[PDB]
């Protein structure tokens, strides 16, 4: 459904947030 | 015999990684030297971090996974279709495959104790039912057990 | 409209039972009247006996199941040939149901593992590999997590 | 193979027993 494919470009987006503010620690993290 | 930048490496060393890494979650052993498992302690921490992570766990919750290997490929070129690549993206992709598994586990438990389950009943009423129904069905279980 | 002697109430209360019984095993909840509470009770803390023998168990653990079926019906015809019955024998055998389970999943898992990391590194290798070349490899993950 | 048979004899053996001996208790067990 699109219900679905709506959950899962959220899933991919906050990876790719996530993965990208890894960056601003050291070591890196959340 | 190339180095850390031959493909080669790159995938031997990428399969050793992950597979280290996922089983690590599963569990709750994969042979691998030095610096591999100083890489491997830092993925294990950052999984760690992701795991409190409590809005990504209900979306990774929500997916529905009967289909797996579509959502992993989109949530994969999702994750990397404006172009830009760093580690914190890969490690997040190897997060997101450790959980794959663990839901696809989910998914096969129910069907697994109904199969079974479908076993053991169809011997019960074939060979323990005349049994059973002597003792006055499974209120006789109720007596052996003093109840 | 049965009592408990009749093969109906015994085949959906049998259901039930053995269901709780898994389940309860596999977490490590299924609604149910008081009297079936109280059977899924005694059952459970046999269970909980019979885990911490240790011999069953490493008989157990050392059982091939790739064909599951096939030693559930021969465990369950020899444990019954010499034509008694009892109690025990049946809750034995529920016993050994909810072991299959965990066997089951457990030859389950390492495949799962393999065919998720096959898509991974497949990812990897397709799209990620020519920048991760870039940073010479994965020694420059530890140089990412500052090793 | 005639070593897994033995062994799926020995699980129905032990199993069968340990459902016998389990009348030897109130309430019944180990």
């Amino acid at each position: 459904s699109e219900s679905q494919e709506d959950i899962i470009r959220n899933i991919a987006r906050h990876l790719a947030q996530v993965g990208d503010s890894m960056d601003r620690s050291i070591p890196p993290g959340l | 015999g190339g180095g850390p930048t031959s493909s080669e490496q790159i995938m031997k060393t990428g399969a050793l990684l992950l597979q280290g890494f996922i089983q690590d979650r599963a569990g709750r052993p994969v042979p691998q030297d030095a610096s591999t498992k100083k890489l491997s302690e830092s993925l294990k921490r950052i999984g760690d971090e992701l795991d409190s992570n409590m809005e990504l766990q209900r979306m990774i919750a929500a997916v529905d996974t009967d289909s797996p290997r579509e959502v992993f490929f989109r949530v994969a070129a999702d994750m990397f279709s404006d172009g830009n690549f760093n580690w914190g993206r890969v490690v997040a992709l190897f997060y997101f495959a450790s959980k794959l598994v663990l839901k696809a586990l989910s998914t096969k438990v129910p069907e697994l104790i109904r199969t079974i389950m479908g076993w053991t009943l169809d011997f019960l009423r074939e060979r323990l039912l005349g049994w059973i129904q002597d003792q006055g069905g499974w209120d006789g279980l109720l007596s052996y057990f003093g109840t």
